């Protein structure tokens, strides 16, 4: 980076990576994702190095900055885990969620009444949300997402590493996204904790 | 027997529920009468099927949502479990507990706080 | 085998361009190379390059632009006569505008505008453009 | 009067800046490599100078239990002599609506072609800018670049595309069946695009680079419009 | 391009991205830029000047760009230690 300590690793955040499991890592490699990989366990996981997912988030959220108009960076997610989350986000950060079964032909169409053209996509897992990503090329869209850490791709403008699998890891990452953006474009930004939880961009969960 | 009902009937009957939802009953002799009060209905035969579904929806919407079709009160608690769900803050007792060369990339962070281990075994499957 | 040396090399580059590859790695090295690589690196269709020593017969390493579209060989070495010169000029190179037919005299290795000047044919190795 | 004129109301984003008047030039879309999907567009910068040459009417058919059942696809070509060519096949039941079907399409295909010169420069380009091809299913062309006064030595069918182009001498080869046409003008049109995507040494300075037109007037487009 | 007459001719000068020396089309849909907005670097808060780049679809197609965003971006901010 190169400011002092605001866009530098905090040691707060450190403990809610590792709480939430972000730091461990899927069996598999890419041959693209082996630069953020440090080693493996004796078990078979890998693990993901944090100072490499930590500057990742920032020119990706500066990107996120960067539309004059925020209300056209429209966010996608189908697997369960990322819906409460991408809600949140986009009642946070002025967004246009896309929760569930995606309904291709989205942005290709002229003629749908459920017809979109945003300017760029943030999406969760690149191998649940194939469609969307495709259809990207088409229309001339920049694309940012969470790879895991053998999720393809291609596509993919850059990657936010993540673990990703379910658990708080999902809600975790998407949280930290929005603490960003705030930081960079509102007023939000005191270097003083934020007031949102973590908590409620977690997955809803079969309740008690 | 046969006949399963036609779309005609299907169609309309989610809309007839959806704006009347606190004008009905679960009895088919009240629905039917409303049904023929809130709109036209070009027929009185295709006014007692449409009720009659219209009632079979409306015993299961009491039990929870039916997809495709939503009522206001369902819509209401989605929003009250997602602005907050009843369960604790917390992340997740706020303790970190590592194994070795967790540790290692943590010394690569240029941080060491509140150390902990568990001490795992060889080896990948067997 | 390998009983033309320098056939081998320029597909290497042919290749690697096509790909996007910045660094690429060739073997082996003569002499014959070096000035093939120094005429194409002048006119800045390719950049710097590294030449690694062994006692055997070397390598190198090159750093190169998109810049380079095609490098051929031409196999066997034919005579040129300053007549026949625009006869070739005509169908190695896709315009009269830019495009360097490559060739040794016995003036040394050099391009084909450089050769018209010195009033001396020769023998002709490659193309490119 | 007694009759009004309404003709076009985007619903598309590049439509509505174009409509209110902020793009002024098809080379302003060109430059972003954006999609165009509404075909007024095309005809507003241009459709001044745009002609229509349609090149074959050919019946196609399928085959079912009740005999032949006939479709009738033509091939239509579009372009003004400034250097703007398209081209578009459509097909149809009936003849005269396959036409204008195609000459809808076609609109939404046009690109521009690059001209340059034989080898001296004396102003107004004649000719292509280098020697190039393209092919289509075993149907190639070579256009080869030619000095003034030759024109245009081609076949027929090619002939058209390339005078539509505005292009004024060329040589050409070909190789391979000729007889499909359909083949045979989409390898032609093929050829011409490709002109802009060949690197010259022309070209080796660095572009400037410049905020996409969808982004400065982004604040014309969040009002009420699309 | 520019003839003897000085005359600038050509309808356009074309983009050449900066993802491998190599310039795109007119109806290539995978060739995109992307802003990226600096900050000021000493609170963390926007300013002004972007910096843009442009990448040709067909690296981004076989999936090479997530290395060549960030190779750019790594002789810049905000990444200057990975």
């Amino acid at each position: 980076s190169g400011a002092l300590d605001v866009l530098q690793m905090k040691e707060e955040d450190v403990l809610k990576f590792l709480a939430a499991g972000t730091h461990l890592g899927g069996t598999n490699l890419d041959f693209q994702m082996e630069q953020y990989i440090y080693k493996r366990k004796s078990d078979g996981i890998y693990i993901i190095n944090l100072k490499r997912t930590w500057e990742k988030l920032l020119l990706a959220a500066r990107a996120i900055v960067a539309i004059e108009n925020p209300a056209d960076v429209s966010v996608i997610s189908s697997r369960n885990t990322g819906q409460r989350a991408v809600l949140k986000f986009a009642a946070a950060t002025g967004a246009t969620p896309i929760a569930g079964r995606f309904t291709p032909g989205t942005f290709t169409n002229q003629i749908q009444a459920a017809f979109r053209e945003p300017r760029l996509l943030v999406v969760t897992d690149p191998r649940a949300d194939h469609q969307p990503l495709t259809e990207a090329s088409y229309v001339n869209l920049p694309t940012i997402a969470l790879c895991n850490t053998d999720s393809p791709l291609r596509y993919v403008d850059i990657a936010i590493p993540c673990n990703n699998k379910g658990a708080h890891s999902v809600g975790l990452m998407w949280w930290m996204l929005a603490r960003e953006v705030l930081r960079m474009r509102g007023t939000i930004s005191r270097e003083h904790p934020w007031e949102v939880m973590p908590d409620l961009y977690f997955y809803r969960d079969p309740e008690e | 027997m046969g006949r399963v009902r036609t779309k005609t009937v299907k169609k309309a009957a989610r809309v007839i529920i959806e704006k009347y939802y606190t004008r009905l009953g679960n009895d088919f002799h009240t629905n039917k009468r409303v049904c023929e009060e809130i709109a036209i209905i070009p027929s009185k035969k295709l006014r007692n099927k449409i009720a009659g579904y219209v009632t079979h929806l409306m015993k299961r919407i009491q039990r929870g949502p039916v997809r495709g079709i939503s009522i206001k009160l369902q819509e209401e608690e989605r929003e009250r479990r997602d602005n907050y769900v009843p369960e604790v803050s917390a992340l997740d007792q706020e303790i970190i507990e590592v194994d070795p060369d967790t540790k290692e990339m943590l010394k690569l962070l240029d941080f060491g706080s509140l150390s902990n281990l568990q001490v795992t075994q060889p080896t990948v499957g067997m | 085998v390998r009983m033309n040396v320098l056939a081998d090399a320029l597909k290497s580059i042919n290749n690697a361009e096509k790909r996007g590859k910045r660094q690429v790695l060739i073997r082996p090295c003569s002499k014959v190379i070096v000035r093939f690589l120094t005429v194409m690196m002048k006119h800045g269709y390719i950049g710097e390059f590294e030449i690694i020593d062994d006692h055997r017969a070397g390598k190198i390493v090159v750093n190169l632009t998109g810049r380079l579209n095609k490098c051929g060989v031409i196999s066997p070495r034919f005579d040129v006569q300053l007549k026949d010169l625009e006869k070739w000029q005509n169908n190695l190179l896709p315009s009269r505008q830019f495009g360097f037919i490559v060739l040794t005299t016995s003036a040394g290795i050099m391009d084909h505008e450089e050769a018209r000047r010195k009033h001396t044919g020769g023998k002709i190795l490659g193309f490119f453009f | 009067g007694k009759a009004g004129d309404k003709e076009w109301l985007p619903v598309t984003k590049l439509g509505r800046l174009v409509k209110d008047m902020k793009i002024k030039s098809l080379e302003e879309i060109y430059l972003f490599s954006l999609p165009i999907k509404e075909s007024e567009i095309i005809d507003f910068f241009l459709g001044a100078a745009l002609k229509d040459k349609v090149l074959k009417i050919m019946p196609v058919q399928k085959q079912t239990q009740a005999g032949q059942r006939t479709r009738f696809k033509a091939f239509v070509a579009i372009g003004d002599y400034n250097g703007h060519v398209g081209l578009g096949m459509k097909c149809s039941k009936e003849v005269a609506t396959a036409i204008r079907g195609a000459i809808i399409l076609a609109k939404l295909s046009i690109v521009p072609v690059r001209r340059g010169y034989w080898g001296n420069k004396i102003g107004k380009p004649h000719t292509v800018r280098c020697k190039v091809t393209g092919r289509c299913g075993s149907v190639l062309v070579r256009l080869i670049p030619a000095p003034r006064g030759t024109g245009i030595i081609s076949a027929p069918v090619p002939k058209k595309l390339l005078l539509m182009a505005g292009i004024d001498d060329c040589y050409t080869s070909a190789g391979g069946c000729t007889a499909t046409l359909g083949n045979f003008a989409k390898a032609t049109f093929d050829a011409i695009s490709k002109t802009y995507s060949y690197l010259t040494p022309d070209l080796w300075k660095e572009t400037v680079f410049t905020k996409s037109p969808y982004q400065e007037f982004t604040d014309h487009l969040v009002k009420t419009h699309t | 391009m520019q003839s003897n007459a000085g005359e600038f001719v050509d309808l356009y000068v074309p983009r050449k991205c900066s993802a491998s020396n190599r310039i795109i089309g007119a109806k290539d849909h995978a060739s995109i830029p992307m802003n990226v907005a600096e900050v000021d670097k000493v609170t963390g808060r926007f300013n002004g000047q972007s910096k843009t780049y442009a990448i040709c679809g067909a690296i981004r197609r076989m999936g090479e760009s997530d290395d060549s965003i960030l190779r750019l971006a790594k002789s810049h901010g905000i990444v200057s230690q990975n």
